[PDB]
């Protein structure tokens, strides 16, 4: 009300207002869904278009060989934050000859996304990341919110109608899990997931985008005619 | 580059300087014109390092009808000239030097007199009848002293530039391939093309 | 090196040869000496192979975005002081290039000398590179403005193969192009083995040669 | 007052949807994209009959095979079209080949939210970058001022674009040819602008991969606007 | 730029069947002189790893207190730093590495020669050099200083290519490395007597002995030589 | 943050005007009234104190005529303080010319700069404009005798006769009924503390009220003196021309 | 520094400080540009509020920004000095990088730059002023003549008018002013400047400037004579 | 005073076949007459169908491989998973070498890969970025002792056809693979003889539409 003019103030209950119009934009973004088995991690997200003549908004981007996102909401704070996990995973390799574990990652997020809650002049990032990885500890999700929150998950969703898909990964939670070895079946569980947030739409050719990530898989976006097969 | 020459008569100033460019054992160019017209009636002649030359002059020229625009006026050669020092002494102690000397030849419209001002890279101008830079001075100035007069006509400087000239033909080593001839005075500046 | 250019009649001419030395060692017979700043700019190296390629690449990087301002090719006088103002920034700090940026523009026929100390030069005829001597040689005593095309291609290609025989640090191949108004013409990759045995022959010149 | 990169409480950033506001005020432009070329249209709109209209320069080439048209506050793109052009050249230095026209696109963008308390507000201004490379074929971009891009078979931008875009989506189809959307760009900006349409209130232009892009002549538009009359009274 | 004031000599390794072995004196000199007897130049890194380290000690005092840091940093938010992401040879070795490199590009190195010896999650050796220039390279036997021109020579009759490396067992490579610091002792007028070894297993882990002495010298032999040439007596 | 106290200060109204410039010049209507009258040989600049005291010491006083070199002179209506920061940045322009072309400054070179100067504080910095207007008094070989005045708007014009500070419209009214082009400085001279006297506010105009100086070629042959005039000598001056 | 964003939009989609400025454009005194055959003439008006002016030394309404090129304007007068300097000394760095002087398109292009740079940088104002750029491109006969405002945007005119009053003399260049034949002579286009001016100006005394720019840097200002003379022949056949 | 350069010795060699395209390179490390190791690799497969070697001062050769194999991921990254093409690469290289001009990496450097084509494609380097296509090109140590050969049995020069007077040239053929890594082991074999600094194995990458493959064979350890 008066406590919402900028990210350097608090309200008089303790709330952040400018954190919490940031986190309503990923509300209004697209669905896009994340889980994960002991040896392979999927994303699974629903592209949006402008109209018909327009193309499906990318949601998926790739970060390393290990290790990729999907975004929901504000596309070009995702571009950023995408960049800086890009450096971040690029340093530690170049640096240490290590890959980035997956934890340390979500850490580095937070503390980014922290700083601009706290300063004068700038704003909160407006989008929600869900991240996935391979890495020496097996497979990993990560859910990330723009107020600096990161969330160690077994599988999640964001964006609009994501309680549906989260629902159904909550009653599924014992049988995902145990699909070890089996990278069809795991995605045939997200595209299930992510159908119960649709409404009046379906998941067509150009529609639907999956990423996967694995014990013997590098992070690879599926788009097109390579997705017809889960249709 | 290497020969300058100045002289200033009764109503004008008579800039002499040489053609050649040399580049190692090649002299790649033999009719350059080592000079760049500041204003309408002051005309900057130079030599020294190679670049330098044409930069500093050029940075001159710049400066110059720059303020001409903006004031609408011509600045007195002897305005110029303080500036163009300033610029060189200020120059001397720069990181990198620029190496180069000049004379300024202009005509003052106010008081209706030639003036002639030799400035050295360091920033060390003085007002002649008559000037050089390097060695040209060694062979031609003992042919002034004896030969100048301050009411001589221009046609008269024309033909003791000419024994100048001629003597750095028999007596310098370099072979500097003739120089351009400028003249400054009340109509402007003028370009002798038969010399 | 040896380059070599001159304004004509029909334009103008742009002669280099080929070689590349790492002291007494020939590092490359066949090295191209010539860039294609666009087709009306043709730019000519001497010195540091890596100078003359970075700095005239960068150039057609400059005159590029000449034409998407201003809707107009640039000029060879602004395209020769873009490249020596560029000089001018490393000045002292130990640049070797040596350049003349050939073309053809609304003036007629265009040729600049440019080099490292920021030097740039106007003017009909340039040779550079360490057998520019030989080069000029054979230029001052057959040049004329009244040559004709075929006459004064060969000019160029010969005044190369006079350096390429007697500076040793010159030689390996001839590259020739001519500068018309419809823009630039290659004219070939000649040897200068092969190229020399013929000249020897059809001229009679290097009777001291024996073949 | 208020911050100038504040949310609102619906989790939009105010100075970016005032500025699509001021897009919306903006002449019309008209992008269509086919197998044989893209298409790029625009109104002049010129404010009085003494401006002479051929200055009037909505039309604009970034590279031989990337165009783009603006609608919106003009100024701007200005700077918007510099960075593209440099951009788009400097990857030719660098790569010794011509750059994508997403990659171009997303470069453009980038400058979009470089706002704050940097520029000082987003940019007023909307492009359509259209152009031709090898991997993805013909290309049209829409370029907003949040950051966003979104690709596009057909888009119009500026003033009649709803009215425009409802158009589009009828008329166009993925066999279309470069002639046919020529034609169809004319008849959508003759339906939208308030002025009757001739050779110097609009202006054509393509890229094709063969001769790059192009800003048609006057003369050249005035035939394919004759060419449009009778083709509409021939039923 | 600078000079090494005080100095560590040869650090001498190689690789067997299992793991690696690591050597160094413990010695610190100033010039010609032996000031400093009792300078460890062999650091630890966890269980699992031991960086050897020749040239300036104080130097050396400041990387091993960079690899101090580099354990704390790496506990820090890392439930499984004592496990899955605990700190790898070939992590250490590729930071140091980066740093080495980094400061001659300065012109203000850090004038060491370091070894990294140790083994991998995975079982595997590793060993590697690097140096003040930031320049590296692994081999089956590694040596800095004297130990390159003396020691290697002999470690290379015991392990010459990849392929006599399974044929090697730990107590011909003990050996082999404590007869090549005998020779050192003999040959090198910067080394001394006292010296520390560290052999990483991948069975029986990590093992730092200290207080070890070149034992077993032939000296007798002096008492025959008489004069430089001509002397009898 | 700190944006909630900013007030400001370079921003337009939406009729187009820079509200801190106006409330400026509002400022200087208050200011004691400053006259310039150029005459064929020399410049008169007349000046009224603001309400004085008797324990004022006036002979070691200076709040509205100042010196920028040999050549130039000004006349202040406003803030003192702020006058001051301005002709200190005009005195050494003056010298930096005369350091660079061994020529005394143009009168108009140094308006343009202290001008250009004003003009800053009113487009950018976000700072408070000088609630200052000069009159600048001056002679040099190009033009001759010059009258020039600035405003806080930056804003720069010449002439013949000129007023700043209170009263300006009643005194401009004045000057421009009375003012020939063929006047002289004693003429001049009596046409200023004429002005004054009928515009004052005061009862009555006396010495200890005003300051007063001239910029004559009444110097020996071809060169230019001012005259910053004494207390004592501007008791005469205006005994001599009949208002005491 | 001072960071602070003045130039911002409103929920409309409007930028007020720039149109702000617009209106400071319309309290300036009127100015005209007309293009001949052959010459470009640009007018201005002098408000006859301040008399006892020295009209020798007051700064001049048309200003050279090269030896080919001027340059005035109607808004704030401070404003117009510091787009006019850095004009001068942007044409002067043009002629010493490229080798030759700024064409008309340039030059304009550059001073909008100017102005639209100061609509979207943090702790200024837009200026207040609209110019009217005129000339010769070098080696060229064909005239120029250019238009530009606070915004950033500019366009060539055949004849345009800003400053107080523009709505009316515009009014008349449109029915005046024929695209097929434009005003062959110097005298008619001279003519046609001033008689645009006359619908605004009041008196026709010193209150009308007229600067003549020919091809090849010939540029002139005219007197108060041969203007009044202009001032007489236009009334004298008004009368009938 | 310190030196910051070194000189780690070895030798190269890229050769361009018609539809493939070898860089062989020594596995031999050395500062001044010692060895630091016997197989320390050279030649690098970097990505998108390209090999690369920097052969001179190890510690800038690391650096340049390093940097460009980072250039190419940066790569994919801003262009769509978009191949870099071998001239693309190349003229990367130069801009990634001129970045020192006033510090260079001390290294010649040597990329083979396949141009868009399909035909073998070397492109060579010197220490501060020049750069060209050639078919033939040793570099490093031994470079002027190969070259010479490869000229002779890669471009026949100086052979001509018999009885033709020396008025007829040999004609110029490609080579098999086979052909090629026969001079290829031949020219390391010699080079092993007669330059201290060459020898203990020979590391061959073959490139062709399938892919990079290896062959690996020994040299004399003296
Ligand atoms: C003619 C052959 C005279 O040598 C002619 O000028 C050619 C011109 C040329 C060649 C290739 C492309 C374009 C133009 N010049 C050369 O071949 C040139 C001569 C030259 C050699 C060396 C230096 O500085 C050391 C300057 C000029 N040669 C080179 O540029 C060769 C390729 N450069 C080197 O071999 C080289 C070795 C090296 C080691 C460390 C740092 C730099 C080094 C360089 C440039
Ligand atoms: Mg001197
Ligand atoms: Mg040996």
């Amino acid at each position: 009300n008066n406590y919402d003019g900028d990210t350097v103030t608090f309200s008089p209950t303790g709330r952040l207002f400018q954190v919490e119009y940031a986190l309503e934009a990923i509300k209004q973004g697209s669905v896009t869904v994340g889980l994960r088995s002991n040896t392979h991690a999927v994303l699974v997200a629903l592209k949006r278009n402008a109209d018909e003549l327009s193309s499906y908004q990318k949601k998926i981007i790739k970060c390393d060989e290990h290790m990729g996102l999907s975004l929901a909401g504000l596309a070009p704070d995702a571009r950023v934050l995408s960049n800086y996990l890009r450096q971040q995973c690029n340093y530690s390799s170049l640096v240490f000859n290590r890959k980035l574990a997956v934890e340390r990652a979500g850490h580095l997020l937070c503390d980014k996304a922290q700083k601009n809650t706290q300063s004068y002049g700038g704003r909160p990032y407006g989008v929600g990341l869900l991240i996935i990885g391979y890495d020496k500890s097996g497979a990993h999700l990560l859910e990330f919110q723009p107020s600096g929150n990161v969330t160690e998950l077994y599988g999640t969703a964001i964006g609009a109608r994501s309680q549906g898909a989260k629902t159904y990964l909550e009653r599924t939670l014992d049988t995902f899990i145990k699909i070890d070895g089996n990278p069809d079946e795991l995605i045939k569980a997200g595209v299930e997931a992510i159908s119960q947030s649709l409404r009046d739409e379906s998941l067509t050719v150009d529609n639907l985008s999956i990423a996967i990530v694995g014990k013997d898989t590098p992070f690879t976006i599926y788009d097109g005619e390579a997705v017809a097969k889960y249709i | 580059m290497d020969i300058i020459l100045g002289i200033r008569v009764q109503d004008s100033v008579i800039l002499a300087s040489s053609k050649a460019v040399t580049r190692g054992i090649s002299v790649l160019k033999d009719s350059d014109d080592k000079t760049r017209q500041l204003s309408p009636h002051t005309l900057m002649s130079f030599a020294g390092e190679a670049g330098d030359t044409v930069q500093f002059a050029e940075y001159i020229q710049a400066n110059i009808q720059l303020y001409s625009i903006r004031e609408d006026y011509e600045l007195s050669p002897q305005a110029v000239s303080s500036f163009v020092r300033q610029e060189l002494a200020k120059s001397i102690r720069s990181r990198r030097p620029y190496q180069v000397n000049v004379l300024i030849g202009g005509y003052d419209k106010k008081k209706n007199k030639p003036e002639l001002y030799q400035i050295d890279y360091l920033g060390t101008k003085v007002e002649l009848p008559y000037g050089a830079h390097g060695y040209s001075g060694f062979y031609t100035f003992s042919l002034l002293d004896h030969h100048y007069r301050p009411d001589m006509t221009t046609e008269e400087g024309l033909d003791l530039l000419k024994l100048c000239v001629q003597e750095l033909e028999k007596r310098m080593p370099m072979d500097f391939k003739g120089v351009i001839v400028k003249i400054v005075d009340k109509d402007g500046i003028r370009q002798v093309d038969d010399f | 090196t040896t380059t070599l250019a001159f304004k004509f009649q029909h334009g103008v001419i742009a002669a280099v040869d080929s070689r590349a030395s790492a002291g007494s060692y020939i590092s490359a017979l066949r090295v191209n000496k010539v860039i294609e700043i666009n087709p009306y700019l043709l730019g000519t190296m001497s010195g540091c192979a890596a100078d003359c390629q970075y700095w005239e690449r960068l150039l057609a990087k400059e005159c590029r975005l000449y034409y998407l301002r201003n809707g107009e090719r640039i000029s060879v006088s602004a395209a020769s002081k873009l490249l020596s103002n560029m000089m001018c920034q490393y000045r002292g700090m130990g640049l070797s290039m040596g350049s003349m940026i050939c073309g053809w523009d609304k003036k007629g026929p265009g040729l600049y000398y440019v080099d490292e100390h920021g030097t740039r030069l106007s003017g009909n005829m340039f040779s550079t590179g360490s057998g520019n001597t030989y080069a000029y040689g054979v230029l001052d005593s057959n040049y004329k403005w009244d040559l004709s095309v075929e006459d004064a291609l060969y000019l160029g290609k010969r005044s190369i193969l006079a350096a390429a025989h007697r500076d040793a640090y010159s030689g390996g191949s001839v590259n020739l192009y001519h500068v018309t108004e419809d823009g630039w013409i290659y004219h070939g990759n000649h040897d200068v083995g092969e190229l020399f045995w013929k000249v020897k022959e059809e001229e009679g010149s290097f009777n001291n040669v024996i073949g | 007052d208020r911050g100038v990169s504040t949310f609102s409480p619906e989790g939009r950033l105010f100075q970016v949807e005032y500025s699509l506001e001021a897009i919306k005020l903006g002449s019309t432009a008209i992008g269509i994209a086919t197998k044989e070329g893209v298409v790029l249209g625009v109104e002049k709109r010129a404010t009085s009959p003494l401006l002479e209209s051929d200055s009037i320069e909505k039309i604009v080439e970034i590279d031989r095979h990337i165009g783009c048209a603006m609608s919106g506050l003009t100024a701007d793109a200005r700077s918007m079209i510099e960075h593209a052009r440099t951009a788009a050249v400097t990857h030719n230095l660098y790569y010794d080949e011509d750059i994508n026209v997403e990659s171009l696109t997303q470069s453009v963008c980038d400058l979009a939210l470089r706002f704050g308390e940097l520029m000082s507000r987003p940019f007023g201004v909307a492009l359509l970058i259209a152009g031709h490379d090898a991997d993805d074929g013909y290309q049209l971009f829409h370029a907003e001022p949040s950051g966003t891009f979104y690709r596009y078979n057909a888009k119009a931008i500026g003033s009649g674009s709803e009215g425009a875009q409802a158009e589009l989506l009828n008329e166009w189809h993925s066999s279309l040819t470069l002639k046919e959307a020529e034609l169809l760009v004319l008849k959508i900006l003759k339906q939208v602008m308030e002025e009757k349409l001739d050779e110097n209130n609009a202006q054509l232009s393509c890229i094709t991969k063969q001769d790059g892009f192009k800003i048609y002549d006057n003369e050249k538009t005035a035939e394919l606007i004759k060419e449009l009359k009778e083709k509409e009274a021939a039923e | 730029t600078q000079q090494p004031i005080v100095t560590g000599t040869s650090v001498i390794s190689m690789k067997y069947d299992n793991g690696v072995i690591i050597a160094a004196d413990n010695l610190g000199s100033y010039g010609s002189l032996l000031r400093f007897n009792g300078v460890e130049r062999l650091i630890p890194v966890g269980d699992n790893t031991v960086v050897g380290i020749s040239g300036d000690i104080s130097d050396m005092q400041h990387i091993e207190r960079l690899l101090k840091d580099l354990v704390t940093e790496n506990a820090y938010d890392n439930p499984l730093a004592d496990a899955e992401e605990a700190l790898e040879p070939s992590y250490i070795f590729e930071y140091l590495a980066t740093v080495m490199y980094q400061r001659r590009s300065k012109m203000n190195p850090l004038w060491n020669a370091i070894i990294v010896a140790g083994v991998q999650s995975n079982g595997d050796q590793f060993l590697r050099y690097v140096n003040l220039l930031g320049v590296t390279y692994s081999s089956p036997t590694l040596a800095t200083g004297f130990g390159a021109h003396m020691a290697n020579p002999l470690l290379r009759k015991v392990v010459d290519r990849e392929s006599d490396i399974p044929k090697t067992t730990v107590q011909v490579a003990e050996e082999a490395i404590v007869n090549a610091m005998r020779v050192l002792y003999y040959r090198d007028a910067r080394s001394s007597r006292n010296f520390s070894l560290a052999i990483i297993d991948k069975n029986t882990g990590l093992t730092f002995k200290k207080n070890l002495q070149v034992e077993n010298m032939k000296w007798d032999f002096a008492k025959d030589i008489k004069g430089y040439g001509t002397q009898k007596i | 943050g700190s944006r909630r106290y900013d007030s400001r200060t370079t921003i337009f109204s939406p009729e187009g005007r820079l509200y801190q410039v106006e409330y400026a010049l509002e400022s200087i209507s208050h200011a004691g009234t400053a006259i310039g009258i150029m005459a064929s040989d020399g410049i008169v600049l007349a000046a009224e104190r603001k309400v004085t005291s008797t324990l004022l010491e006036q002979d070691t006083s200076t709040e509205k005529l100042y010196k920028l070199n040999d050549k130039i002179a000004v006349a202040v209506a406003g803030l003192t303080a702020d006058a001051e920061i301005l002709i200190n940045t005009a005195r050494i322009h003056a010298q930096n010319y005369l350091k660079t072309y061994n020529e005394d400054i143009p009168v108009e070179i140094l308006v343009r700069r202290l001008s250009d100067i004003k003009q800053g504080y009113t487009q950018h910095g976000g700072l408070r404009p000088f609630g200052v207007s000069f009159i600048y008094a001056g002679y040099d070989d190009r033009y001759g005798y010059q009258l020039y005045t600035s405003n806080p708007s930056g804003n720069y014009t010449g002439w013949k006769a000129i007023s700043v500070g209170a009263n300006t419209s009643a005194a401009q009214t004045l000057l421009q009924m009375d003012y020939k082009d063929d006047m002289k400085v004693d003429d001049a001279i009596e046409l200023a503390l004429k002005t004054l006297s009928k515009t004052t506010d005061s009862s009555a105009l006396t010495y200890d009220r005003l300051e007063f100086a001239t910029i004559r070629k009444g110097a020996n042959d071809g060169e230019v003196y001012q005259k910053i005039f004494k207390p004592q000598e501007i008791k005469d001056i205006l005994v001599k021309t009949g208002i005491t | 520094g001072y960071d602070r964003a003045l130039s911002i939009f409103s929920p409309d989609g409007h930028i007020f400080q720039v149109e702000y400025a617009l209106e400071a454009v319309k309290r300036g005194t009127c100015a005209v540009g007309v293009k001949g055959k052959n010459c470009v003439v640009l007018g201005c008006e002098r408000r006859s509020t301040l008399k006892l002016q020295d009209t020798r030394i007051t700064p001049s309404k048309v200003s050279k920004i090269d030896s080919h090129v001027v340059l005035s304007f109607s808004g704030l007068n401070a404003d117009s000095r510091i787009l006019i300097e850095k004009a001068r000394v942007e044409a002067q760095s043009h002629r010493l990088t490229l080798e030759d002087p700024v064409t008309v398109e340039y030059l304009t292009r550059y001073v909008a730059g100017v102005q639209q740079r100061y609509t979207q940088s943090g702790g200024v104002r837009p200026f207040g002023v609209s110019t009217l750029i005129a000339g010769f491109d070098p080696r060229d006969d064909e005239p120029k003549l250019y238009q530009t405002e606070p915004s950033g945007i500019y366009s060539s005119w055949s004849a345009q008018t800003i400053g107080r009053n523009s709505k009316t003399v515009r009014e008349f260049l449109e029915k005046n002013y024929d695209r097929k034949e434009p005003p062959a002579t110097v005298e008619e286009c001279v003519k046609l400047t001033v008689r645009s001016l006359l619908e605004v100006v009041q008196t026709g005394a010193k209150n009308i400037e007229i600067t003549v720019v020919k091809p090849d840097s010939d540029i002139v200002a005219l007197s108060s004579e041969e203007i009044n003379q202009y001032v007489t022949q236009i009334e004298q056949e008004k009368q009938e | 005073q310190f030196n910051p350069y070194g000189d780690n010795g070895g030798t190269i060699l890229g050769i361009a076949g018609e539809d493939f395209a070898v860089l062989a390179g020594d596995t031999r490390n050395i500062t001044d007459y010692s060895i630091n190791s016997r197989y320390e690799p050279k030649v690098f497969d970097c990505g998108d169908n390209i090999v690369m070697s920097a052969n001179g001062f190890a510690a800038d050769g690391d650096a340049l491989v390093k940097r460009f194999k980072n250039s190419v991921k940066w790569y994919h990254f801003d262009h769509n998973d978009k191949k870099l093409s071998i001239n693309s690469a190349a003229r990367n290289i130069q801009h990634l070498l001129y970045s020192r001009r006033f510090f260079p990496y001390y290294v010649y450097n040597i990329i083979a890969g396949l141009d868009e084509d399909g035909k073998g494609a070397v492109y060579s380097f010197d220490p501060v970025g020049s750069y060209q296509r050639e078919q033939c090109r040793a570099g490093g140590a031994a470079a002027s002792l190969i070259m010479p050969f490869l000229d002779n049995q890669v471009n026949f020069k100086n052979q001509y056809e018999p009885g033709t007077n020396g008025k007829v040239k040999k004609p110029l053929k490609y080579l098999s693979v086979e052909e090629v890594i026969k001079l290829v082991r031949d020219s390391f074999t010699s080079a092993t003889e007669r330059h201290i600094q060459v020898g203990d194995g020979l590391e061959i990458l073959i490139v062709t539409k399938d892919g990079v493959r290896k062959e690996f064979y020994e040299l004399k350890r003296d």
